[PDB]
């Protein structure tokens, strides 16, 4: 196919987010992300390794 | 041997956002890991290792 | 888990009333104490197993 | 710091007896029934050395 | 020989599978006239006749008219069916003039309907409208709700109730029976 | 030749598996609600096993 | 630093009820095989 099957803006492909804050307890290690798929754009939630 | 650095990858295991098909928002993903040796680590002979 | 004690026989259990609206089977199988750890807390400082 | 949190975190860390008639009549039933096992070996060892005199 | 005053019977609601599970005479809201005179006896019955005159009423104005009341599955024209607007969707991109300039070396950044009035780019005086159907691609008839639960079975009076023909006994105010096998069932 | 009299003792053993005992009259699986789970019996009361 | 942080973690890390109803399922295991020595004594008085 050729139509709509992919885009051409020139956008990225493996985002990489960094932690917004973070605790490190002594037995925890909270880490607060700010996951923001931007629009024209359905991620998806099983490609999201840490 | 000891001293060993790591760079582990922990997919995500939750059922409800194993698959998810995460839309176009502004979402703020955030968890809470282990940071306690005798759990995170699998001995052979059992050893207490904490 | 039922917890069951040293050297004994039966494990008698119960549940009082309740609906089982849409119950689909059971299963089962007996644990040893030492490897399995308390979830229903954070860091447990009794699970010496590895 | 590091000493003030640890202690939010810390806190909230984490007997029966029977009848001792019934455990006493029990157990001389037990001794009432060694008795008798140990009756009824004589008589099955007295009974086969009767026996092997009879073939001596 | 009843009483020409019976107790409502009050359906219980099943809400998983959606309809009504079994009966029961309204035991609850009962008033304690044991210890009344013959006057005060005369102003209770006429409050319960009151009461069953209501029910009947309520049931033909709101009730839907069937053969055997609690049937085992709806129609599908029965079921209060959620129905929402058509969907309309403004393409942000145009297909044909994003391809043009990018094979002239500009680098960009940043069966419904093919409706095509005339965010937006500066290079292209085309926008299309995308209008989708919004609603299932078939109607639900497995079991009613709960707003319509409350409806389609008000408290139903029993004049006489167990009378001639026990094949017109309602054994739908019974827990565990079964409609198509017309037996009472159950492991237990 | 110079055998001597024996005892035999059976033993299974399996691992890996956790019993089950499904909730269906036939106890097979023709579907994933079972056909006790749909039984107006239970479905429409409750119960209380022990 | 480490050091500290860890002895703390490992510092940290450290009624006969159902003994009765075992030995009776025992007792009763055993009087059954005390109940099966007749047979074996009434076969002895043949031959």
């Amino acid at each position: 196919p050729t139509h709509d099957v992919t885009t051409d803006r020139s956008q990225r492909l493996t985002l990489r987010f960094v932690p917004v804050d973070r605790e490190a307890t002594t037995y925890l290690y909270k880490a607060r992300f700010t996951l923001a798929v931007g629009d024209n754009r359905v991620l998806d939630m099983a490609s999201t390794y840490f | 041997g000891r001293y060993v650095p790591f760079h582990i990858q922990v997919p995500q295991k939750f059922f409800a956002i194993k698959n998810l098909l995460l839309l176009p928002g502004s979402y703020t993903y955030e968890w809470n890991f282990r940071k306690d040796v005798n759990m995170i680590l699998q001995s052979s002979l059992g050893n207490d290792l904490r | 888990l039922y917890p069951i004690p040293a050297k004994a026989t039966n494990v008698p259990i119960s549940i009082p009333s309740r609906n089982w609206a849409a119950f689909r089977g059971w299963s089962f199988t007996r644990l040893k104490t030492k490897e399995t750890p308390s979830l229903g807390s954070g860091f447990d400082p009794y699970f010496v197993y590895s | 710091a590091a000493a003030a949190m640890t202690a939010t975190r810390l806190a909230s860390s984490y007997s029966s007896i029977i009848a001792e008639e019934k455990l006493l009549a029990l157990l001389a039933e037990l001794e009432a029934l060694s008795r008798q096992l140990a009756a009824l070996t004589q008589q099955v060892s007295e009974l086969r050395e009767q026996q092997q005199q009879q073939n001596k | 020989m009843s009483k020409e005053i019976p107790t409502p019977y009050m359906w219980s609601y099943q809400p998983q599978m959606g309809l009504a599970a079994g009966a029961s005479q309204d035991y609850s809201t009962r008033m304690n006239w044991l210890s009344a005179g013959p006057s005060m006896i005369s102003r209770v019955n006429g409050v319960r006749s009151h009461r069953n005159q209501i029910l009947l009423e309520q049931a033909a104005v709101t009730s839907t008219p069937r053969a055997k009341l609690n049937p085992r599955n709806w129609p599908s024209t029965l079921v209060y069916q959620e129905i929402p607007g058509p969907t309309t969707v403004l393409l942000p991109r145009d297909a044909l003039a994003e391809v043009r300039m990018t094979n002239s070396g500009v680098q960009l950044a940043g069966s419904s309907i093919g409706l095509r009035p005339d965010g937006r780019s500066s290079f292209t005086p085309n926008q299309a409208y995308l209008t989708l159907q919004s609603s299932s691609s078939e109607p639900r008839s497995g079991g009613i709700g709960t707003l319509q639960f409350v409806e389609e079975f008000v408290p139903s009076v029993y004049f006489n109730p167990f009378s001639g023909s026990p094949g017109l006994y309602p054994d739908e105010f019974i827990p565990n029976f079964d409609a198509v096998r017309e037996a009472v069932d159950g492991y237990d | 030749q110079t055998a001597v009299p024996s005892v035999t003792q059976k033993k299974f053993l399996c691992d890996r598996v956790m019993w089950r005992i499904p909730f269906s009259s036939n106890f097979m699986s023709m579907g994933a609600l079972t056909d006790l789970g749909q039984n107006m019996l239970y479905a429409n009361s409750a119960h209380a096993l022990d």
